């Protein structure tokens, strides 16, 4: 879940 | 028969006579706090001895392979060489070689595996160790007001 | 992980347990003291009064 | 003891800022690893900071 | 059974004697200071042989 | 040329055992401090600094 978190965090 | 249950009722007595002076929390705490760190330590030198263990080992396999590509040199050389005798001694070394250096590919991966688990299990350890000292102090404050109200309780 | 008498962590957690309860019982004992002496109380809340 | 257990409490929210700074440094950095690790430590010191 | 729970007891009583007898900040830091320095020493002996 | 149960040739293998032995003692000690995250992150961003 928190990679996930991550990733979406990421992508802006 | 009546002599046995006789000695169970004088352990309990002498156990709870023992108890009562090593009673007290702080003593006994500082004490297993100490010796928590020590044994975790001294599971890291064995952790760290058995690491060594595989690099020796790898370094050993690594040798071996090493020695292989030696031997097959000195084959090779032995055919430019033309003499049967030479390239006879190449091919004996190879073959133990390469079966010594399977087994201790098998070895390694097991102890690997076996590594990677005590690895885990330490960092389950070394958390724990942490939360108990977080612990000692959460009981000494409550601990030093027990002690305040038995003064006031007194008055 | 056997968690035994004799390792470490099994003996702190008993003796703590006791002694905690043990703590808060006697404040607790000490509380109910306070309470029964109506007149001590009594004269608190006539000193709020007071100081209104 | 209060004043420790509060300089302790301070002391956790301060770890707390700074594992969140190095999750946002890891968020930055793109790798994956070192943002895990910060969150771990992130929930562990929340719980420990509600009980003192 | 007995000696075990016995043992730990005196080990208790035995380590809270011995941390309060020790215990001085001026003492315990001026021999660590002389310790470190020490052992940076024999440091620089091995890298002083490992130059010649 | 033998490497005999002589007593040059013993000494020299038992010595080279002991320090290769060593060696990788001292690498599984360093192994753990390098296995921790922030280590590892502070180094990186010293080599993002020096390209820079």
């Amino acid at each position: 879940d928190e990679l996930a978190a991550l990733k979406a965090q990421m992508l802006p | 028969m009546g002599l046995f249950d006789r000695i169970k009722r004088v352990v309990s007595s002498n156990l709870n006579d023992l108890v009562n002076k090593a009673e007290d929390p702080e003593k006994m705490l500082e004490q297993a706090i100490l010796e928590m760190q020590e044994d975790l330590v001294q599971l890291r030198q064995g952790v760290a001895q058995a690491i060594a263990a595989q690099k020796r080992s790898e370094k050993q396999y690594n040798d071996a392979q090493n020695e292989i590509n030696k031997w097959q040199r000195n084959a090779q050389l032995a055919l430019q060489k033309g003499d049967e005798n030479l390239a006879r001694q190449a091919l004996e070394r190879k073959k133990t070689y390469t079966d010594t250096s399977a087994a201790l590919k098998a070895s390694l991966d097991t102890q690997s595996t076996q590594v990677e688990t005590l690895k885990r299990n330490l960092i389950q350890l070394e958390s724990k160790i942490s939360e108990a000292k977080t612990k000692k102090e959460m009981l000494k404050a409550r601990i030093t007001t027990a002690k305040a109200q038995e003064q006031l309780q007194g008055m | 992980v056997r968690g035994m008498n004799t390792s470490s962590a099994m003996s702190a957690f008993e003796r703590m347990e006791e002694k905690v309860l043990m703590q808060e019982s006697r404040a607790q004992a000490l509380g109910e003291l306070a309470g029964a002496d109506l007149e001590t109380q009594f004269a608190q809340l006539e000193g709020g009064s007071d100081v209104d």
